[PDB]
């Protein structure tokens, strides 16, 4: 499925993505994306901080959602 | 649960007797909503302690009820600023984006849009959502 991630200036950029993948994985996913290490990432989503181990299907996080990028 | 824990939960709101006592009337009719003070993480990565109504609402749909879970978080502003409301889908529902839903579970209404106090308050707000919904579905099984 398809997500984006904004930064609060930047161009938003797609991600696929599938609902068993880790919050690490998307932000290797980002890093291979955008060159970022994951540890200089936070990824944010409806008022919560993501963390790195819980998957998108904790979360609950459907198709089309918008995570939030902020770096360290 | 308890006003006094309430009055405690909101210690730290500008407004605090306004707040409680419009929490107070929705909880006294929407017995599956309750308080709870968590730190709410914006956008941008900063972070504040806020009072949030947590919990499901009643929205018949198609001779059934569907209790729906939202989320309805205070700013430290509330009655003066609406609340940022989410429906926060469970493992077992989809959300249904449209035109008071987007995919993040992020409500729209003309409610919040027009927000004014003393006019709009919770227990408003959470009657048009009810309204709105059952004509709308924000999520299916
Ligand atoms: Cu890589
Ligand atoms: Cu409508």
């Amino acid at each position: 499925m398809q997500i984006f991630v904004k930064t609060l200036t930047g161009k938003t950029i797609t991600l696929e993505v599938e609902p068993s993948d880790t919050i690490e994985n998307v932000k290797a996913k980002i890093q291979d994306k955008e060159g970022i290490p994951p540890d200089q990432q936070r990824l944010i989503f409806a008022g919560k901080q993501l963390e790195d181990g819980r998957t998108l299907s904790d979360y609950n996080i459907q198709k089309e959602s918008t995570l939030h990028l902020v770096l360290r | 649960v308890s006003e006094s824990q309430l009055k405690k939960m909101v210690s730290k709101y500008k407004y605090r007797d306004l707040t409680v006592r419009e929490t107070v009337n929705v909880i006294t009719l929407y017995k599956d909503l309750k308080p709870v003070l968590d730190s709410y993480v914006f956008n941008d990565g900063s972070s504040r302690e806020l009072m949030n109504l947590t919990g499901t609402i009643p929205v018949p749909y198609r001779g059934n009820t569907y209790n729906i879970p939202i989320c309805l978080w205070l700013l430290d502003t509330y009655p003066y600023n609406p609340p940022i409301c989410f429906v926060k889908p469970t493992s077992s529902m989809t959300i249904k984006t449209g035109k008071h839903v987007d995919a993040n579970g992020k409500i729209y209404l003309p409610y919040l849009h027009e927000w004014k106090h003393p006019q709009s308050d919770l227990l408003g707000l959470i009657q048009v959502m009810i309204v709105v919904f059952g004509d709308e579905p924000p999520v299916f099984s």
